């Protein structure tokens, strides 16, 4: 982990560093807080409580942002994280790297559903 | 085995009432550890177990509820512990923790540095503390439990608890007093870490006057008979339904009340779980520069 931490010090691209090197067989960021809750939940991306379906795991969501977990300044033009304080759903077939998902994906808008894993708007 | 299906065991009045010396605390199962599903810290399911029993208690569960988190940061640099209590405390919430060394959390406020450090500037609701020390005899540890026991004779809120960690080791018997003033008390062990001397030493419901008169050397003294002649073991079974773990959203009042004015109704109240006499301005909570 200290590793691909101190990694994204040496860019100024961190998403890109991050991904790069998962993407190039690095070894993802581990110890990301991983919940335990009742498989009942809406399945929206970011939520106040955890929203896990039967497809999902919950992360509480400082553990799954990259900038965070290196504290680096985050991108956002508010400066406030959009993770840190809630919970983020990840697929249960991307939890081998939840902050890479994270780097990867986008939640929709009109819509609190990770697009292309759950939005269904189109 | 009903006792699996629990959080843990909780010291019941048979052992509070003894007089014995302090022992060596046998436990049989030491050197075991409960088996984690992949990717979860076994610290998720210890605090887990923790809110879970404090569920059962009387607890003061307000708007805005104040919350501080002391030892919450580990070597990995996480705070599992304060994301279960995110999970578990209503969303509106307030959580502070704080830990020597540096780590990220899902608090609302997060303190770096030694807890003696953290300046409350308001009275709390709640005091979750996971601290420990890892560095002949076994006497009364002071530590950060000089801290702990100031803060709750000047900034706990009348009606609110604690949660403090213990371990055959590292106790205070100034701390193990100061549970006397609380309408109830115990200690709790996980059912998750049943292996360990590990206890939460709990005061449900602050009174700020004397309900029990404690020996605070010879409850030690208690806790570790009641550890070396209590089975306990590893187990998770409690967390297989987790439709309830969420902390009730009880809307207990918060009332400004001056102490001539605290009556036989306020304490009463108080003892239920169903009162908090404190302020209700908006917590103040920062990084003292100390010495
Ligand atoms: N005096 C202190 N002030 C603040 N933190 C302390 C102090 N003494 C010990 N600690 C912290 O006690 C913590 C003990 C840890 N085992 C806590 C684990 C953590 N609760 C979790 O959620 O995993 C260490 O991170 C210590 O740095
Ligand atoms: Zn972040
Ligand atoms: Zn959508």
């Amino acid at each position: 982990n200290s590793s691909v931490l101190s990694l994204v010090n040496f860019t100024v691209d961190p998403q890109k560093a991050y991904l790069d090197f998962v993407n190039a067989g690095g070894a993802p960021l581990t110890n990301c807080v991983k919940m335990l809750t009742p498989k009942t939940g809406t399945g929206i991306a970011i939520s106040v409580k955890p929203e896990s379906t039967a497809d999902q795991e919950t992360y509480g969501g400082a553990s799954v942002c990259l900038y965070c977990r290196a504290h680096i300044e985050h991108p956002d033009v508010s400066g406030v994280c959009k993770y840190k304080g809630k919970f983020v759903q990840i697929p249960a077939q991307c939890v081998r790297d939840p902050v890479g998902f994270c780097l990867s994906n986008t939640p929709c808008n009109v819509c609190q559903y990770w697009i292309g894993y759950g939005c269904n708007c189109d | 085995a009903s006792a699996d299906w629990k959080p843990g065991h909780a010291m019941p009045s048979l052992f509070k009432v003894q007089n014995v010396n302090l022992e060596r605390c046998e436990l049989a199962n030491y050197k075991q550890s409960i088996p984690m599903p992949r990717g979860v810290h076994m610290n998720i399911a210890k605090y887990m177990q923790l809110c879970q029993y404090l569920n059962t208690c009387t607890l003061a569960v307000p708007a805005n509820m104040r919350v501080i988190h002391f030892g919450a940061g580990s070597d990995k640099g996480i705070a599992p512990g304060t994301s279960v209590l995110r999970q578990w405390l209503p969303t509106d919430a307030i959580i502070i923790d704080n830990d020597l060394n540096e780590f990220v959390s899902d608090a609302d406020i997060t303190l770096f540095g030694d807890c003696v450090t953290v300046r409350v500037g308001q009275q709390v609701d709640l005091v979750i503390s996971d601290m420990y020390d890892p560095t002949g005899s076994n006497e009364s540890k002071a530590l950060f439990f000089t801290y702990l026991c100031n803060l709750i004779n000047n900034n706990l809120a009348l009606g609110g608890s604690v949660a403090i960690k213990i371990t055959e080791h590292s106790w205070s018997v100034e701390l193990y007093e100061l549970m006397g003033k609380f309408a109830w008390w115990t200690v709790f062990c996980t059912n998750a870490n049943a292996s360990s001397s590990e206890g939460f030493l709990l005061g449900i419901n602050y009174l700020g006057t004397i309900k029990e008169n404690i020996d605070g050397g010879a409850m030690h003294a208690n806790y570790i008979f009641w550890r070396n002649s209590t089975p306990m073991n590893l187990s998770t079974y409690s967390l297989f339904d987790l439709s309830k773990f969420q902390l009730k959203l009880k809307g207990t009042p918060v009332l400004q009340l001056k102490e001539s004015q605290i009556n036989e109704l306020v304490i009463s109240l108080l003892s239920q779980g169903k009162l908090l006499i404190r302020d209700n301005d908006t917590l103040s909570v920062s990084t003292d520069v100390l010495v």
